[PDB]
């Protein structure tokens, strides 16, 4: 009944609706649209996985290479585990 | 040799968006 908007998107969501946005430019998160007389939104992390290391956003199932401390190569996944959490292999 | 290494990077925000 009550929408919520995004002013930079030109969208808008009903109450309880879910989507994904962009957040400080590269990160994702997924929005639940709550209202209360405001549009407000709560947006979380925790089915993503925003690596700062690479500053990219990755979706479950996802792989990345980056390095570690001493120039091996790692092999990244996100595997979400709702803690926004991901995996890697030295 | 090498276990895995377990990244996590987990928050939450709300905002308005009709003002």
């Amino acid at each position: 009944a009550e929408k919520c908007f995004d002013h930079a998107a030109g969208t808008s969501y009903v109450v309880g609706e879910t989507w994904e946005k962009p957040y400080q430019g590269w990160m994702m998160v997924d929005c639940t649209c709550l209202g209360e007389g405001s549009g407000r939104i709560t947006c979380t992390s925790r089915n993503r996985c925003n690596d700062q290391d690479t500053r990219t956003s990755y979706r479950i199932g996802d792989t990345w290479s980056k390095k570690d401390n001493r120039g091996n190569l790692l092999q990244c996944i996100c595997t979400g585990n709702g803690r926004g959490e991901w995996k890697c292999e030295r | 040799k090498n276990g895995p290494i377990i990244q996590n990077n987990k928050f939450e925000y709300k905002e308005d968006t009709i003002k």
